[PDB]
RNA sequence: AAAAUG
RNA sequence: AGUAAGGUCAGCUAAAUAAGCUAUCGGGCCCAUACCCCGAAAAUGUUGGUUAUACCCUUCCCGUACUACCA
RNA sequence: UCGGAGUACAAAAAACCCUCCGAGUGAUUUUAAUCUAGACAAACCAGUCAAAAUAACCAUAACAUCACUUAUUGAUCCAAAAUUUUGAUCAACGGAACAAGUUACCCUAGGGAUAACAGCGCAAUCCUGUUCUAGAGUUCCUAUCGACAAUAGGGUUUACGACCUCGAUGUUGGAUCAGGACACCCAAAUGGUGCAACCGCUAUUAAAGGUUCGUUUGUUCAACGAUUAAAGUCCUACGUGAUCUGAGUUCAGACCGGAGCAAUCCAGGUCGGUUUCUAUCUAUUAUAAAUUUCUCCCAGUACGAAAGGACAAGAGAAAUGGGACCAACCUCACAAACGCGUCUCAGAGAUAAUUAAUGAUUUAAUCUUAACCUAAUUAACUCAUAAUAAAUCCAGCCCUAGAACAGGGCACA
RNA sequence: GUUUACCAAAAACAUCACCUCUAGCAUUACUAGUAUUAGAGGCAAUGCCUGCCCAGUGACACCAGUUUAACGGCCGCGGUAUUCUGACCGUGCAAAGGUAGCAUAAUCACUUGUUCUCCAAAUAAGGACUUGUAUGAAUGGCCACACGAGGGUUUUACUGUCUCUUACUUCCAAUCAGUGAAAUUAACCUUCCCGUGAAGAGGCGGGAAUAAAAAAAUAAGACGAGAAGACCCUAUGGAGCUUUAAUU
RNA sequence: GAUAGAAAUUUUUAUCCUGACGCUAUAGAGAUAGUACCGUAAGGGAAAGAUGAAAGAAUAAAAUAAAAGUAAAAAAAAGCAAAGAUUACCCCUUCUACCUUUUGCAUAAUGGUUUAACCAGAAAAAAUCUAACAAAGAGAACUUUAGCUAGAUACCCCGAAACCAGACGAGCUACCCAUGAGCAGUUUAAAAGAACCAACUCAUCUAUGUGGCAAAAUAGUGAGAAGACUUGUAGGUAGAGGUGAAAAGCCUAACGAGCCUGGUGAUAGCUGGUUGUCCGAGAAAGAAUUUUAGUUCAACCUUAAAAAUACCCCAAAAACCCUAAAUUCCAAUGUAUUUUUAAGAGAUAGUCUAAAAAGGUACAGCUUUUUAGAAACGGAUACAACCUUGACUAGAGAGUAAAAUCUUAAUACUACCAUAGUAGGCCUAAAAGCAGCCAUCAAUUGAGAAAGCGUUAAAGCUCAACAAAUUCACCAACAUAAUCCCAAAAACUAAUAACAAACUCCUAGCCCAAUACCGGACUAAUCUAUUGAAACAUAGAAGCAAUAAUGUUAAUAUGAGUAACAAGAAGCCUUUCUC
């Protein structure tokens, strides 16, 4: 979202990343806990954990 | 323009081809199979 | 269906055209004409030493019948006929 | 003139 | 992703005579601490080449700030 | 701007916003002249050497030397010099004597020579399969995964290129209509399971048909509520504005925060903001021969220690879609039209994956890119079957037939 | 109340009120007026108020010095109470280091900040927490009555907006009679699929299709018509605006 | 710098001999006329005529019936509309309309409906040719070491936003100044910048309309409606300005600064166009530059002229740690080309293939350097760059060249049996062939302290060992996209076949392609001087040739007889009925 013209209009330049919380191995179970406690608003009922960028024109940013 | 080593096989000069196919190795068939010959 | 990428015989895929039996034989042909030219050019019959200015005197007159051409090179003669021919352009009957 | 606490 | 300024004693300002106030330690003052009065130690984050000196410029790690716009 | 090295390997030259060193000068005395052959290099301007001959010192050298020695430098004109010189990070360095920003209030000549959208090339990125087994999985690589690695394929995202269009290729989401691919969500047939049964996890084949209704956001996405057999991934100018919508983006107005002294600026947000076309051509303007869920038994039967709990077969109910119709209800002040109302919806062959019979190469076995007939078998797809299917009377008048043209009736009465 | 006559009527402008500055005065404005007056301006009634600064640039003063209801700015680094914090302290620069108030706002991004109410569900709306390191006090900050074709959110009532459209009339529409334009047009005897090609073919290539003409509709295409793209770039091409640009 | 540019001093003899190698109604003045018409005004400003001696010869007579557009006479599969042809219109075969711009255009890049009339190269400094005289030339002023004089050879059209000067505009609109006029009803002690709602004034929202009723409208719906309100007449403020409750608004339908005239044929490195035939040769980029959208040189190339060496080039020769393809310089030889002299313009915005490299991703139809090649009318189905091919004309002759279906789609290995020291020795709860370490002996002809499964440890199931035979037995197989698959087909009659060009022979010749630029020979139509007089010749001149500029004017076509427009009824004829 954003003013862009035909860019904004056309680019795909919206990321997106969510994964599973509950069987990611690659964070420590106490920072697990912890980041479900705390950012449960960004968490859906499924466990996945949603972040969503806009900032950047860049995809790649 | 493609660089002189690649990895696409680097599809040949139809005339390099015709040169290839020309040079095939032929091996030497003898007159007469030598198996069950005496 | 089948789509062959850029122009037909120039990208990185090209048209996979094979050689022919056709083209085979044309290539042994001109092959063995060749080697029968490279037979043909292997024993000369004089020798660099005994060819040592052999054929000078022509070439000297050759050049020199070239030289007398192009500075023959001159406008022609102008004569009384060119002139009064053009008079007869109205000859008439008396 | 100055200068706190136990 | 780029550009600008950088990295100082245990803490901050400096300037190349590496100093000035805090902090630390050892004393004195006091009944005991604190204030105060003395003495000491305390480093240019690192590699290189330099100069009469370094506030010269580069390599490796650190925090940083601003920009990333027309579509 | 100038020089050195590689690119540029061996006469010369040779480019990139190619990879690295530097230069815009210091120190010393031998303070290094005049004149003139002949040559190097070079578009030109410039830069380079230099034999002989002359002036002053040995009566035998003078190229000033060193710091990679190569670069250490600037043209006219004009100013200052006074007889002979100098003066510029003119560094945009072949140099205009001295001139900044913003324009979304903008204008003009052009460019697809040059960007944003689309198309196209490549596949860095993305997505797929297979190859390789170390490891997870209580033993056990491959039930389910699988690091370091290999090969090949697809062109959905972004990036890269700048080839078609800037004397116009109208640009997101939605409304309507959807065409297609299978890398399948369901529906169908199977294999393996760490499959006893139900829920499951993967693997193969199958695209005739479907893939919901709402709150917030312009939203594609996304979060949530209720369902469903399912709320699939894409291509289609990431379909469709000469069919539509204008909420956002994308003009002119105006605020807030920041930058700028200002004009102004914003992939920073808020309100408001003209969406034209009378169809010339191509194209097109109705034959059918269904699908899927839910209830009753099957049966609390098989399967199981019990909790749990089937498949198949058969009866029905519905829903969607195709084709139709007003006896009643409802819309209905025309006799008609219409839904909210009513009726109907199908047999055979055929197959892909996958099971077994018989049997040699390979006298055992083995479903057979060995034959013979085989049998259980998905969806499609064709065919039975269904519809039209009796030529030359057509003035006028009606019609449940119709734009016009056509078509059905005009003897009962 | 006024405004972009002809895409914007507004949250823009003006406005009563409050503040500044500039003027001791006569025959055409101001004004036939005389500081309780008249101009050049800012902000907006009213209520609580308007905190610090002349360091810079302006203006008075022709130098000092005064001015912010002038142009405008109102801080870092580090450790500390018992763990989060930091009442406090050390040090440095300043002209002062952002006071009161309000606060996820019309207020960069993180933002759909966290929480409560409303709904079955809310990136909507309202109330609270709040460094907003880019809020902030006459370029004014906070609340309040009345007000507004301004912008958002609810409660019923209402209904074809919609589930899901249907029926009937008028203007349309089709036929007869009369009159009779327009953009556009290289020529067309003007098909479909795949591939190719200046990279999206009716004209090429390989195949399919193919008596010829009307009339009524739908718009997928003719990269359709309309305007020598308004977006972007170039031009040793213009013009408006502002200055700390250069000559004046 | 671009450029500007004298004077001192010299020459100039009265009058007639004057008309036109200027045009004939798209030409020549704008003119039949500054009139109609367009504009408030300044100002802009046209087109229009054709009989004859007699039309006081209109039952009127004679020459063309030749442009585009129609009718006579609509069309019959298929295709840039044509050609080869053919008994025959089609049917068969073959060619991707034309200019411009581009590396490259059928491109879906630009332009054009058609016809007619107009519309675009202009200068003589230096040079070439010809001629007169010549150490001198020229009819006065100067030039001269073969030069002076004379003549012929030469260099376009259209297009801006803009700047300045002077006029004309406040009858629309912005604001004022005089003079007038309007606001009915209702609630209110009120004429309160109050409230409801009329006339009236504005224009919030939506739907039609979008070449429409309208260059801003209609319908519904809205706000104000005793005031900072509307509105009539007259006047004023005029562009470096006016005015503005700032919208950078309005100032006569386009205002970031009006319109007209003049400068003005403004200027454009930018776009478009540039008009007869044939022939010869014929160019893809090194250096500077407010320069890469262009100019100026060099290297190429064109027309002339002088000469003599020019390409291929054997040895020999060209550096030092290693270094390939190969380069420079020269004999000889095979060819005729090369260098200077004097005129010169174009081009300096480029693609692919093969090779050497770099950047990127050992990615591109990618970008940057060096060498070579190409841009067929044949072949690779279509095609720019790939291959064959020293490009003229006629033939209903022939011989050749490159070239036409490219390869595999493949992996069977079966019987026969297994007893003994022994649980070999160590740690471990256990290690019995098998978590681990060391030895790896020895019985039966025949069997490893055990090469794979399995148990907690065993046990148990397989391998190799004998006895029974003995086909061969090492690796190699791999899914996919979207409108509809893509010539059809074919395993054996003899193949170094055959068919196949702009190639080459044959028969005759007028005897070899081309963009920008350059040179030459002819020539269409006019006027003039001489010929000629059923329309030509030699010379001299130009308003000297149009398939193309969104070209101007006039007439015509397609769209199209389409969109679109109107009059209430009957009647005794203008009398009655419906709104
Ligand atoms: N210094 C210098 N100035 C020159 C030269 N040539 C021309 N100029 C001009 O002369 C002027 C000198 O003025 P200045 O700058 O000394 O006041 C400048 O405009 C400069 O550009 C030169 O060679 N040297
Ligand atoms: N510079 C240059 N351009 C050429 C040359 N030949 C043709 N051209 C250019 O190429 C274009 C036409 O292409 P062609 O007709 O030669 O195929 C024109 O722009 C023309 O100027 C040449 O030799 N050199
Ligand atoms: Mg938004
Ligand atoms: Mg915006
Ligand atoms: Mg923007
Ligand atoms: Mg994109
Ligand atoms: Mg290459
Ligand atoms: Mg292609
Ligand atoms: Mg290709
Ligand atoms: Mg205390
Ligand atoms: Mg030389
Ligand atoms: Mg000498
Ligand atoms: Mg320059
Ligand atoms: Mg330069
Ligand atoms: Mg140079
Ligand atoms: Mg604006
Ligand atoms: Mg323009
Ligand atoms: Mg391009
Ligand atoms: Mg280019
Ligand atoms: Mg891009
Ligand atoms: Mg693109
Ligand atoms: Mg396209
Ligand atoms: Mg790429
Ligand atoms: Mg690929
Ligand atoms: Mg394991
Ligand atoms: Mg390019
Ligand atoms: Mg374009
Ligand atoms: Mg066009
Ligand atoms: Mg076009
Ligand atoms: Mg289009
Ligand atoms: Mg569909
Ligand atoms: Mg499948
Ligand atoms: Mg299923
Ligand atoms: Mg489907
Ligand atoms: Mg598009
Ligand atoms: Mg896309
Ligand atoms: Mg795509
Ligand atoms: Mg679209
Ligand atoms: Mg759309
Ligand atoms: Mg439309
Ligand atoms: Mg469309
Ligand atoms: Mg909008
Ligand atoms: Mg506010
Ligand atoms: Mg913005
Ligand atoms: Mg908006
Ligand atoms: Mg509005
Ligand atoms: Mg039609
Ligand atoms: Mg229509
Ligand atoms: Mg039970
Ligand atoms: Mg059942
Ligand atoms: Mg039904
Ligand atoms: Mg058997
Ligand atoms: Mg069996
Ligand atoms: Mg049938
Ligand atoms: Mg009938
Ligand atoms: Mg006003
Ligand atoms: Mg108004
Ligand atoms: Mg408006
Ligand atoms: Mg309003
Ligand atoms: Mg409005
Ligand atoms: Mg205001
Ligand atoms: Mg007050
Ligand atoms: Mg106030
Ligand atoms: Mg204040
Ligand atoms: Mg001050
Ligand atoms: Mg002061
Ligand atoms: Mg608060
Ligand atoms: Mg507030
Ligand atoms: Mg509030
Ligand atoms: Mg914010
Ligand atoms: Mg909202
Ligand atoms: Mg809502
Ligand atoms: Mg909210
Ligand atoms: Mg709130
Ligand atoms: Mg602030
Ligand atoms: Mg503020
Ligand atoms: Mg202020
Ligand atoms: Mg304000
Ligand atoms: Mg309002
Ligand atoms: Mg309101
Ligand atoms: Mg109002
Ligand atoms: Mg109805
Ligand atoms: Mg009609
Ligand atoms: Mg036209
Ligand atoms: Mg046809
Ligand atoms: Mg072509
Ligand atoms: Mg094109
Ligand atoms: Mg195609
Ligand atoms: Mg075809
Ligand atoms: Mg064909
Ligand atoms: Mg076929
Ligand atoms: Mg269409
Ligand atoms: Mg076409
Ligand atoms: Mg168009
Ligand atoms: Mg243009
Ligand atoms: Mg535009
Ligand atoms: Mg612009
Ligand atoms: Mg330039
Ligand atoms: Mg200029
Ligand atoms: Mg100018
Ligand atoms: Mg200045
Ligand atoms: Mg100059
Ligand atoms: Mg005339
Ligand atoms: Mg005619
Ligand atoms: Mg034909
Ligand atoms: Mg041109
Ligand atoms: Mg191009
Ligand atoms: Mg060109
Ligand atoms: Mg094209
Ligand atoms: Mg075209
Ligand atoms: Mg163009
Ligand atoms: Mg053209
Ligand atoms: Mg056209
Ligand atoms: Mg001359
Ligand atoms: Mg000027
Ligand atoms: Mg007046
Ligand atoms: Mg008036
Ligand atoms: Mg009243
Ligand atoms: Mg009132
Ligand atoms: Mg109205
Ligand atoms: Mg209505
Ligand atoms: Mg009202
Ligand atoms: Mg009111
Ligand atoms: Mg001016
Ligand atoms: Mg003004
Ligand atoms: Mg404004
Ligand atoms: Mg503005
Ligand atoms: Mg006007
Ligand atoms: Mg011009
Ligand atoms: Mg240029
Ligand atoms: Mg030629
Ligand atoms: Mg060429
Ligand atoms: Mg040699
Ligand atoms: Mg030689
Ligand atoms: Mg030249
Ligand atoms: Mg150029
Ligand atoms: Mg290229
Ligand atoms: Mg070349
Ligand atoms: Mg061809
Ligand atoms: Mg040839
Ligand atoms: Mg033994
Ligand atoms: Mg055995
Ligand atoms: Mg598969
Ligand atoms: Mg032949
Ligand atoms: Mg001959
Ligand atoms: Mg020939
Ligand atoms: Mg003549
Ligand atoms: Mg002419
Ligand atoms: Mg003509
Ligand atoms: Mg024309
Ligand atoms: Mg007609
Ligand atoms: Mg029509
Ligand atoms: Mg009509
Ligand atoms: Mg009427």
């Amino acid at each position: 979202s954003g003013p862009g013209g035909q860019n904004v209009n056309k680019v795909n330049s919206k990321a997106e990343v969510r994964f599973h919380l509950a069987t990611a191995e690659w964070i420590a179970e106490p920072v697990r806990q912890k980041i479900a406690i705390t950012h449960k608003n960004k968490i859906n009922r499924l466990g996945e954990l949603i972040l969503t960028s806009e900032s950047s024109r860049y995809q790649f940013r | 323009g493609s660089k002189a080593v690649t990895r696409h096989r680097r599809v040949m000069h139809f005339e390099r081809q015709k040169l290839m196919a020309v040079t095939e190795y032929i091996p030497p068939k003898p007159t007469i199979n030598p198996r069950c010959l005496p | 269906r089948n789509r062959i990428p850029g122009r037909q015989w120039i990208g990185k895929h090209r048209r996979p055209r094979p050689v022919s039996a056709q083209a085979k034989q044309n290539m042994i042909r001109r092959l063995e004409t060749e080697a029968e030219n490279q037979y043909w050019l292997s024993r000369p019959f004089l020798t660099a030493e005994q060819e040592r200015g052999h054929a000078a005197v022509r070439r000297a007159a050759a050049f020199q019948a070239l030289k007398a051409a192009q500075a023959a090179r001159f406008p022609a003669h102008r004569r009384l006929e060119e002139q009064l021919g053009h008079l007869l352009v109205t000859r008439k009957w008396s």
